[PDB]
């Protein structure tokens, strides 16, 4: 079970490099949903229990390539990871330039493959989830908008995988939550197939 | 390694993800070959490019994909079997093949599977030619793998694939070696795509077509279409080529299309690669468009089949060939102007019938030989179309129709029937992928093939935006041919022609959301401007097809009724052996197979050995190209043929009074298409002798042609000419009665009423008993499947005919003695009888009987019949006996020679027919009533003879035990030889399987019938 | 709008004329039209920008008139009067000079109207390009708009420059455009073409 949860195994199929796959394990789309418990609530549009934002401050590292991230990110925080702001462009931190380009592409054109050189951000936020939560219903994640593809990883096992940059991704996270303490791992692909789709004239992040 | 193991590999569960239909599999396109010599393609030679890998495999079977262990991926098994591929696994005895015809296989909860999952591994050990190697690419081709497999190469993991009825390539040059080389496919029983496969046929899986390598060159031809147009009256045909290449572009490449009529070039272009300014951004560098001009082509069509071989040239511009493709082309042009479907300029009348791919022996394997046999006996029928039933077929199948003269309807393997309600899958977005590549992928193979007219979106999934969605796009890629659909009512915005599934001509039949309007009521909605073209009509199951010429009459009367499709053509029926080792036809549960729908995999024309059933001659007649009205003594023949003249077409005619004939004569055919010819026939005679008069007209074709020999009757008629009555006139019997029985003897003829019962119990001839039964009243009949007529197997209906019967007690009903009376006469004996049949003291039937016995030996029955108003009208009204005798011959004169019935007897001719009575048997895989022969006059068994107006039945099985017994193979021959004589019977219907459809006037609704017959 | 554009491809159809492509760009409509149907602001669907004219764009256009009929759907691809779109949506077609191209011609746009068999809309997508000192003309297209019943507006290129802040030496902020940041290919300041300044300080055009 460790084995298949692993970067190599995770990497090997480089799912971002084609334009069949373009999730995994993510639920089906819906109107914006807040699950009140509550009518009066719900009509006055206050806000709810059960809608948690997990906005704030995360950690970041950044790599060259998918293939140079450590092992040992997948279970514990790297000592050379900083903490940044989240959401955010990693480009406006300093990690890697922002590019603008009108027409041409910013990779060499030849879908659906993308360069090797492809820069990578991995995110992690530890977190603590109530019990009432864990003891009954669904929990579940959602990623308003991740640029540009995605890998996604709850206290060491592999979730799923997304792609298009402006939409919502939502996970099931019900299976691999426990009481206290927990661990979510991003690891965020600056270029994928879905990139061949995504040549709008503006600043590139 | 690790991650070319079965615990990686398997991990993911591809085959439980509708968002992963395959992985690593190669574009879809049309055949190739890789000619590396014109003349080779030109000729369609053998290429030793494209090498076959059919033969021999080694098997193992497994229970589930996990079972499967780690060692199969490196070495064979020591377990595994040899077997040939391809082939289906259920035909092998590895588990069991399961018919269920609506209800899904397994349990419904998509996308999910059950862990149980039987698996079928693969492995070949080949041989790789190092020319092979040194160049070029070097792919794998599944022509069709069911349900769902991975594959591997040499131990490292290929690819995965899905769709069971298309194609799945891979490319294996990165994976061979010198030598030695082995591949392994793990093949899945169940996965997500089959959901999209709930199609009413036997639920099998294995590597089931063939499985071939193809080398092509670096830079290559990765495509071509060919498009044809046409000038107003079709004189002037331009031919559009488009070609697409994979590789290096370089300045020096060419493209070369020449078009070829048998030996002659008629057309050719060469051209640079890259084609118009697209848009802003500009234009295709490696696609090249071809135009090219043919003068007065010739046309194709289902009556000549014309065609040209085109060949496609990757060469270089110094002349060095690089690869050649070809593919045969035919000129013809299909559109719906004004609410008709035309072909080249002409309305079709489609005579089409549904085909699944089916053979007792080797399942859903098709071979050349099945498939040609098929079609020789479809065109002999007088077919012209055929529809592929809810899946892409064999790639061979298209070709053939393209050579021998089909229309095709080509359907996308989608079908969803299982689902509540029915468009769960077909209106969700997550399954959009999976039904886009079914429809997709179809498109991509066939476009080139010109049998292909119309596409088909697939069989009964509802409707829903995805189906829009699909025809939406194919009208874009594909504007040259059709886009029909029957799911959701049969007249949705995804249709371009109204595609009703078994709608009758003059009933309707108004369900909740979907109703099935009369068809003729469906044409004049209000809005309602398309074609109708029945997708599925007449279904076939067992004794059936009664109410065809209905159809045929309406769609001969009305322009937008432009035919429909049979369902079907061949019964799916298996083989399976008893102790003795003697084969069987076996039907849904005779594998112990899960829930299944019992003998409804049987609807076809044909038996599974392609044996006919009598309701293909009626589907011939009605069908018929040549029509025929006798205004005496003229005959006036039209041809329905829309693009042939009448060449190869000679009218025999006869005359005859009982045949016995009188006169006949011979005149060539020369009719236009649609044309009209008078026939005089000459001074025809008038004998002054009794009896009636019938004149008979035959087509027939002398020359032999591609597809029928020399003698092939392809169409007749029969008419009555004129009638002279019978005005003319003809010891004395002596009785003895006693207590038990009335006793007559004249000579040496005995016959004797038992007066307890009051039926003739025996008659004498010398001293030799006649009867093992006594003659007797009968008003029921061994249930036809449309009298029994419960589409599922749990699903039970009151309201079917067979139900009506049992319930109103018409088979257990007893009969009782109303009076037995006898009396001399001056020269006869009059015997007078009454009988009741009652149930719980509710009187059915009520018969009364008088028997004359005359001096010259022949004994005169008449027969009066009252029937209960508030009782279901029965199945038939007749007599029934079981004689003695078993005799070698059967003669007769009437309707013949073959079956018929009320509903169903317009085929037959009037004539003096002799059978051995073997052939007065229908042996149908489930026993009925069978074998009934209309119109007769007269009938001469053994001895007897039997005169008067009347429907008869013959063989050595009772009524009692055709309704016992389940398969035809547990039937055994009784001691003697069952007698039915009918004055009156029910009609079969047949508008479908699943809810009474005989029409009110072939029922036996009348309250009181009469009818005579004289036994000497 | 969908998140679809193949801008750079040559032809820039050729992602959106494939079908192995369509799984791809139908889950980006989809998911757009399950996300925000219920929002009344939303009057049109688009299918995207500038990625030519294909098959996929027919296919995801009636499964947009299936699902939701309460909303017209446009396309600007192949042309801007294509069967893919309800509204006739041009991008910078000027009022009274034809821009002849080949293939995909920019017709002024009171021509356009009267072409043998058009009867849709027309409502420019994109025009008056707001680069720096700019919308010279715009005038004439709103006289235009105000005679003409079928032309119904349009939609400016457009609201805010994309400028990004760097610092000097002494810390000072200035606005950066394209190949200050050492930028792989880029194309300098043709990311300002807005009505309001980066910090939404209005240029004078607006
Ligand atoms: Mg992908
Ligand atoms: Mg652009
Ligand atoms: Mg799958
Ligand atoms: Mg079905
Ligand atoms: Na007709
Ligand atoms: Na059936
Ligand atoms: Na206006
Ligand atoms: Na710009």
């Amino acid at each position: 079970t460790m084995i298949t949860d692993s970067l190599a195994v995770v990497l090997q199929r480089r799912d971002w490099e084609n334009p069949g796959v373009t999730q995994l394990n993510r639920l089906a789309a819906h109107p914006p949903f807040a699950s009140w418990r509550n009518s009066e609530e719900a009509r006055t549009d206050r806000p709810s229990q059960q809608l948690r934002s997990l906005n704030g401050e995360w950690r970041f590292a950044w790599f060259p390539a998918p293939e140079a991230v450590p092992e040992s990110w997948l279970e514990c925080d790297l000592p050379e990871a900083d903490t940044v702001v989240v959401p955010s462009n990693w480009q406006m931190h300093g990690y890697d330039a922002p590019i603008y380009t009108n027409v041409t592409y910013p990779i060499t054109v030849n879908p659906p493959f993308v360069p090797t050189e492809n820069p990578t951000g991995c995110y992690s936020l530890t977190f603590n989830v109530d019990e009432s939560w864990l003891q009954e219903g669904q929990t579940r994640i959602i990623f308003d908008g991740v640029n540009s593809a995605f890998h996604l990883w709850c206290n060491g096992r592999w979730v799923g995988y997304g792609q298009d940059s402006r939409l919502p991704s939502e996970f099931d996270l019900s299976a691999f939550l426990r009481a206290g303490e927990n661990r979510l791992a991003v690891m965020v692909l600056r270029w994928s197939d879905g990139s061949y789709l995504e040549d709008q004239d503006m600043w590139r992040m | 390694m690790i991650t070319d193991s079965l615990a990686v590999v398997l991990q993911r569960r591809d085959w439980e993800n509708p968002g992963v239909t395959q992985l690593n599999r190669l574009a879809a396109h049309p055949p190739f070959a890789s000619w590396r010599n014109s003349e080779e393609a030109r000729t369609d030679r053998p290429s030793q490019q494209l090498r076959s890998l059919n033969g021999e495999w080694r098997f193992a079977w497994f229970p589930a994909p996990e079972a499967v262990p780690e060692s199969w991926l490196e070495c064979d098994l020591p377990e595994a079997d040899t077997v040939v591929v391809p082939s289906n696994w259920q035909m092998h005895g590895y588990d069991a093949p399961i018919y269920t015809n609506v209800t899904y296989p397994i349990t419904v909860n998509p996308p999910f599977v059950p862990t149980e999952n039987p698996t079928g591994c693969y492995s070949l050990t080949f041989n790789v030619d190092e020319s092979w190697l040194q160049e070029g690419q070097t792919r794998i081709i599944f022509d069709g793998v069911n349900s769902a497999f991975h594959l591997w190469c040499n131990g490292r993991w290929v690819g995965y694939g899905q769709d069971s009825r298309l194609p799945s390539e891979f490319d294996l040059s990165a994976f061979l070696r010198a030598g030695e080389n082995r591949l392994a496919v793990m093949v899945l029983r169940w996965s997500d795509g089959s959901y999209l496969e709930d199609q009413d046929m036997w639920r099998m899986s294995g590597i089931f077509r063939d499985v071939s390598l193809l080398h092509k060159p670096t830079t290559q031809i990765s495509d071509f279409h060919v498009a044809t147009r046409f000038n107003d009256d079709f004189s002037r045909a331009v031919l559009e080529a488009e070609v697409q290449m994979c590789g290096e572009l370089r300045d020096y490449l060419r493209v070369t299309v020449s078009l070829w009529q048998g030996e002659t070039q008629v057309a050719s272009g060469t051209a640079p690669f890259g084609g118009e300014i697209i848009d802003e951004r500009g234009g295709y560098a490696d696609r090249v468009t071809l135009r090219l001009n043919v003068e007065n082509p010739k046309l194709w069509s289902a009556e000549i089949p014309n065609l040209y071989r085109a060949v496609v040239e990757l060469h270089t511009a110094d002349g060095t060939l690089i690869e050649a493709e070809a593919c045969d082309v035919g000129f013809r042009e299909v559109r719906i102007e004004n609410g008709l479907l035309l072909l080249n300029g002409k309305p079709l009348l489609i005579r089409g019938v549904n085909r699944h791919e089916h053979h007792p022996l080797h399942g859903q394997v098709m071979d050349e030989q099945t498939m040609v046999q098929d079609i020789l006996l479809m065109k002999q029928n007088n077919f012209n179309a055929v529809r592929c039933s809810h899946y892409p077929n064999h790639p061979l199948w298209y070709t053939l129709c393209d050579r021998y003269g089909l229309y095709v309807v080509d359907e996308a393997n989608i079908e969803t029937h299982g689902m509540v309600p029915m468009n769960r899958l077909t209106d969700d977005p997550r399954w959009l992928p999976a039904m886009s590549e079914r429809v997709t992928r179809m498109v991509q193979r066939d476009r080139n093939h010109p049998s292909v007219i119309i596409w088909s979106l697939g069989n009964e999934s509802g409707h829903g935006a995805n189906h829009d969605a699909l025809y939406r796009w194919i009208k874009s890629v594909d504007p040259s041919r059709p886009v029909q659909y029957e799911g959701g009512g049969a007249d949705t915005t995804a249709t371009d022609i109204i595609c009703p599934m078994y709608a009758r001509v003059d009933e309707d039949q108004p369900f909740p959301a979907v109703p099935k309007w009369s068809i003729k009521k469906w044409l004049s909605l209000p809005g309602e401007t398309r074609p109708l073209i029945l997708c599925e009509y007449a279904h076939a199951m067992g004794n059936s097809l009664g109410g065809f010429a209905k159809y045929w009459q309406a769609f001969r009367q009305y322009p937008r009724l432009q035919g429909g499709f049979v369902w079907d053509w061949v019964d799916q029926s298996l083989i399976k052996y008893d102790e003795n080792g003697n084969p069987w036809s076996a039907y849904g549960g005779d594998f112990g197979d899960t829930p299944n729908d019992r003998q409804f995999c049987m609807n076809g024309l044909v038996f599974a050995d392609r044996t006919p059933h009598p309701a293909l001659t009626e589907a011939k007649h009605q069908q018929q190209f040549f029509q025929f009205r006798l205004s005496g003594q003229t005959i006036e023949v039209t041809s329905e043929y829309l693009f042939r003249h009448s060449d190869n077409e000679l009218l025999h005619w006869m005359v005859a009074l009982d045949g016995k004939p009188l006169a006949s004569g011979e005149v060539p055919l020369d009719v236009a298409p649609q044309g009209k010819q008078l026939i005089e026939l000459p001074e025809l005679p008038q004998p002054e002798s009794a009896g009636q008069l019938w004149l008979t007209v035959r087509v027939v074709q002398p020359n032999a042609t591609a597809w029928s020999e020399a003698g092939h009757i392809s169409a007749w008629q029969q008419w009555r000419l004129a009638e002279n009555l019978s005005v003319t006139l003809p010891a004395i019997p002596h009785l003895t009665t006693s207590e038990m029985d009335f006793c007559i003897e004249l000579g040496n003829k005995r016959w004797q009423f038992n007066r307890q019962s009051g039926f003739l119990s025996q008659m004498w001839i010398g001293d030799k008993k006649q009867l093992l039964t006594p003659l007797r009243d009968q008003f029921t009949r061994a249930p036809l499947d449309n009298d029994i007529g419960v589409s599922e197997a749990t699903r039970i209906d009151p309201n079917a005919w067979v139900e009506r019967w049992k319930a109103a007690g018409h088979y257990q009903a007893e009969a009782a003695l109303l009076q037995c009376t006898a009396d001399t006469l001056a020269d006869a004996v009059l015997i007078t009888t009454a009988h009741a049949w009652q149930h719980q003291g509710k009187t059915l039937f009520i018969s009364r009987k008088t028997y004359r016995i005359d001096g010259s030996g022949q004994m005169a029955i008449t027969v009066d019949v009252e029937v209960a108003s508030d009782t279901p009208h029965p199945a038939r009204i007749g007599l029934n006996c079981q004689l003695a005798q078993v005799a070698e011959r059967v003669n007769w004169l009437g309707l013949g020679p073959q079956e018929n019935y009320p509903d169903r007897l317009t085929a037959a001719c009037f004539d003096r027919w002799d059978l051995p009575l073997s052939d007065m048997y229908t042996p149908y895989v489930f026993p009925s009533e069978n074998g009934l022969r209309c119109g007769t006059r007269e009938l001469n068994y053994g001895p007897h003879q039997w005169r008067g107006d009347f429907q008869f039945n013959i063989s050595r099985y009772s009524q009692q035990q055709l309704m016992e017994t389940s398969h035809r193979h547990l039937l055994h021959a009784e001691e003697g030889t069952w007698l039915n004589i009918d004055g009156f019977h029910m009609g079969i219907g047949g508008d479908d399987s699943w809810s009474p459809s005989v029409s009110a006037e072939l029922q036996l609704s009348a309250g009181r019938y009469h009818y005579q017959l004289v036994w000497c």
